[PDB]
RNA sequence: GACGCCCUGCGGCCGCUCAAAAGACCUGAACCCGGCCGGCCGCCGGCCCGCCGGCCCCGUCUCGAAACACGGACCGAGGAGC
RNA sequence: GGCGCGUGGGCCCCUCCUGGUAAGCAGGACGGGCGAGGCGGGACGAUCCGGACGCCGGGCCAGGGUGCGCCGCCGGGGCCC
RNA sequence: CCGCAGAGGCCCCGGGGGCGAAGGCGGCGCGCAGGCCCCGCCGGACCGGCCUCUGGUGCAGAUCUCGGCAGCAGUAGCCGC
């Protein structure tokens, strides 16, 4: 928890997944953000890490945010790993400041299957 | 998907492209002749090989 | 034949097959007795045998009565059965002779510590009923066993 | 942090609608004085409407529901149920974050509240529309505290006069420290930078 | 040998429908073939339905999670015989060879410098 | 199926023969059940695992079956184009 | 060209008809559908509105909608039990 | 094409086996799948990969057949003389 230890941030929090009254897609999370209201004011925050803390373990578990959802300042973010249901109503942080976490907020996806003609050696 | 292919189009067909007998030397010709015509594009051995392809019924 | 197993090695045990009693009212007897020290589960036991104390009911109760003896147990239901407690008297006295015989132990640190009661196959008679049928009149006889030691912790 | 809502002068379904949005988002919210919430439409057709829903029970067995509350506060609280899926664990926590309060109790009568102007009557209703307090309509079905809620409204009023002048004082004195002390000077002066 | 990633389209099995709720129901998998059937249908909160289409790429098609591929063998003369690629090419040692014929089989895989997956089994 | 020790007797323990109790007997599955030890409701999917989302009971005749249409308590073995 | 199977109880929509007071009634006609068509919507439906299906990642968007349940909204003109 | 039982062959000094076969229980791996393989425990004498040949050759249902067995339940009942 030291590796965020002390790193200002702006409040936001988790309200769900995407979904439609169908399916549901847990890869990306939606999230909501304080004073944002309108979708430029989010085009004003793209592609900035955000942090969740599991209330068991307490590690951060890091994310990105990707695009606009609707009209009222929402917007999509995905994690390292997708999220339990349990997190649903946390709070997230968004830093104000720039952290370097390596590959700690790439989706499992991406990850594995960056381009799918890679080779394993010995 | 989500395309019409049924309109002004019919039927694959079913040919012959081998000789489907057991005798060996049948199979050592036919597939020399194809070699053959391969190289060369000669309707003459076009017809020979379709005929070698063809069954009992029909080499009277 | 013993499902009971450990390192304890200063156990007595005892057990007995095809019991001619009811294998519900034996299984409620051996789990009212189980944690007990022994001299108190016999005082227990003789005291069931003329209605000065009960035997609660946890599994096989539908029909068994509420009774006031009951209350302070965690059940409402018990009964008196007879058959049942003489059978678990014998083989809890054969428990306790081996264990101190064996192992020279008193009387005064032994615990009832484990057992077990499994169905066995009873002798098969018949009933009559009407318009000429045939009915079954089985038994429902058990396998007993205990185990005495020196504490449950 | 708890969020203190003032309920004089709200339209309910509007603030019901706020309400359960911040309830399924986290927060913990208190309501009170709901006794002033007010409801559109002439006194009778409310009324009767009110009449006609409680006129709905298990036909074989009236203690199997639906139970029909009277007083303005459970009222409420079933108007918020209603825009809530409690149900479900997810729902039912977030009914578990609610209080409702007719007058102000002694145990929320040193928050500070706030307002939800998006639903009050005054900007949500022509002038020439009719309007009634749900106090009249719960006392009209059954409620039987409106008189000693009255009563300590006003008593609590009073008290809360008498404390107003020593919030003064205090207020200017804080203010003639504050435009002294030199530290926050430099503080404001950075702020008035970016128009703050 | 080095390789592709290998990539496993479906990670559970395929179980057959309704074997969940009868014993006599075993899980190996069976088309489904009735007139009201709701998995032949196929509607929306069905199990999933075997297809080609789940096929393995046919370059990884077969190997083991080490990268080799699977050989199995009996005897000392079976591995000499058939193991000059042994790049790719990895021994097993069938269940029923006895522990004598066992240790003979694994010296002379070392002495040929051929992997065997099995190398622990029958060791005590 | 030695000996020894308990037991008013019924029986029990400990051990003995044997490679093994294999102890009235080869192996010893399923259904059903008792003890001890861990959990809290079925299936599919995501996840740091109990949260969220989806899911009417199959086979059959039938224009049309979740049907207040019929057969089916459960398990094993047998069982119908040669 | 040869050999051969199943089928020979059908029903619904659009528009056009006949008998009947009428009928979720009975009988006919061009085209389409269900039967034998997954998926989204129409709260809920074999047939309606879109769209006809190998297993996946990304983007765009039909039909239908955008207080809260429940993914998604504002601005302007008129009327208003 | 997968699997079952049997017949004719192969299995580089002549296929695997009391240094433990068939079968049973639990757990990995491989295959879109039918299925296959390996490991641990139990068991105690047989077993089969590939090519050709043969068939009384694969079960959820039939008010299916035979055997075993549950809930109901310590329940109904143990009223003539
Ligand atoms: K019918
Ligand atoms: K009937
Ligand atoms: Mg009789
Ligand atoms: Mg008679
Ligand atoms: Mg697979
Ligand atoms: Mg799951
Ligand atoms: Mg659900
Ligand atoms: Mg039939
Ligand atoms: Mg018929
Ligand atoms: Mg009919
Ligand atoms: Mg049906
Ligand atoms: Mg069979
Ligand atoms: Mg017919
Ligand atoms: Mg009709
Ligand atoms: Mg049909
Ligand atoms: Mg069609
Ligand atoms: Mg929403
Ligand atoms: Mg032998
Ligand atoms: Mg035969
Ligand atoms: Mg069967
Ligand atoms: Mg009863
Ligand atoms: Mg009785
Ligand atoms: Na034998
Ligand atoms: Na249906
Ligand atoms: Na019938
Ligand atoms: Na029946
Ligand atoms: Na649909
Ligand atoms: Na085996
Ligand atoms: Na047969």
């Amino acid at each position: 928890m030291e590796e965020i230890k002390g790193k200002t941030f702006l409040p936001a929090i988790f309200v769900g997944y995407q979904r439609s009254r169908a399916k549901q897609r847990e890869n990306v999370a939606l999230v909501k953000v304080s004073g944002i209201y309108t979708r430029a004011e989010t085009d004003k925050v793209l592609g900035r890490l955000i942090a969740i803390i599991h209330s068991k373990s307490g590690k951060p578990i890091f994310g990105k945010i990707c695009r606009p959802h609707g009209n009222s300042g929402m917007v999509r973010a995905r994690f390292y790993t997708n999220l339990p249901g349990q997190l649903m109503g946390h709070k997230v942080r968004v830093f104000y400041d720039n952290i370097d976490v390596g590959d700690r907020a790439t989706p499992k996806y991406e990850r594995l299957y960056g381009n799918p003609n890679a080779t394993v050696t010995y | 998907m989500g395309i019409d292919l049924k309109t002004g189009i019919k039927k694959r067909k079913v040919e012959r492209k081998e000789p489907k007998s057991p005798n060996p030397y049948i199979r050592l010709l036919h597939n020399a002749f194809k070699v053959v015509y391969e190289n060369t594009g000669e309707d003459f051995t076009k017809v020979l090989t379709k005929r070698l392809c063809l069954s009992k019924t029909n080499r009277p | 034949k013993y499902a009971f197993k450990s390192d304890n090695l200063l156990v007595g045990k005892s057990r007995r097959d095809g019991v001619k009693a009811s294998f519900k009212n034996t299984y409620s007897t051996c789990r009212a007795i189980k944690g007990m020290g022994v001299k108190r589960a016999f005082a227990y036991l003789d005291n069931v045998l003329n209605h000065k104390e009960i035997v609660p009911f946890f599994k096989f109760y539908k029909g068994v009565g509420r009774h006031s003896q009951a209350r302070g147990s965690g059940t409402d239901k018990g009964r008196w059965p007879e058959k049942s407690v003489v059978v678990v008297k014998d083989i809890l006295k054969q428990a306790v002779s081996n264990a101190k015989h064996a192992h020279k132990k008193e009387e005064d640190e032994l615990y009832v510590i484990s057992y077990c009661v499994n169905r066995a196959r009873g002798r098969r008679r018949r009933t009559f009923r009407a318009h000429g049928r045939i009915s079954k009149y089985e038994s429902q006889p058990c396998h007993v066993e205990l185990i005495v030691g020196p504490k449950p912790l | 942090s708890r969020i203190v809502i003032d309920c004089k002068g709200h339209i309910l379904g509007r603030l019901s609608a706020i309400v359960a949005k911040e309830l399924l988002h986290g927060h913990e919210v208190a309501l009170v004085r709901c006794e002033k919430a007010i409801i559109s439409g002439a006194f009778r057709d409310v009324k009767a409407h009110y009449l006609k829903k409680m006129h709905k029970r298990t036909n074989f067995n009236h203690l199997r529901g639906p139970f029909h509350f009277r007083a303005p506060a459970e009222i409420v609280r079933r108007t918020i149920r209603g825009m809530i899926p409690y149900k479900t664990v997810r729902g039912s926590d977030a009914m578990s974050r609610l209080r409702v309060y007719d007058g102000i109790p002694p145990c929320c009568a040193r928050y500070k509240r706030v307002v939800c102007p998006s639903a009050m009557a005054y900007l949500c209703l022509r002038p020439e529309r009719r309007r009634c307090e749900v106090g009249r309509v719960a006392h009209e079905i059954g409620w039987q505290h409106a008189a000693d809620v009255e009563r300590y409204e006003k008593r609590r009023l009073e008290e809360c006069d008498k404390w107003y002048q020593d919030k003064i004082q205090i207020d200017k004195k804080i203010a003639e420290a504050a435009e002294k002390d030199a530290e926050l000077q430099r503080i404001n002066a950075e702020l008035a930078k970016y128009g703050y | 040998l080095p390789h592709k990633i290998i990539i496993k389209k479906r990670k559970n099995k395929f179980i057959r429908f309704q074997s969940e709720r009868f014993v006599r129901v075993k899980p190996s998998w069976r088309k489904p073939r009735g007139i009201d059937s709701p998995m032949r249908h196929q509607y929306r909160g069905q199990r999933p339905m075997v297809s080609i289409g789940y096929g393995s790429d046919k370059e990884t098609r077969f190997m083991l999670p080490c990268g080799f591929f699977k050989h199995r063998i009996s005897t000392v003369h079976e591995l000499k015989t058939l193991f000059m690629n042994n790049k790719t090419h990895a021994a097993q040692i069938a269940h029923g060879v006895s522990a004598r014929s066992r240790k003979q089989i694994l010296e002379e895989a070392k002495k040929m410098g051929v992997r065997v997956l099995n190398a622990d089994a029958k060791l005590r």
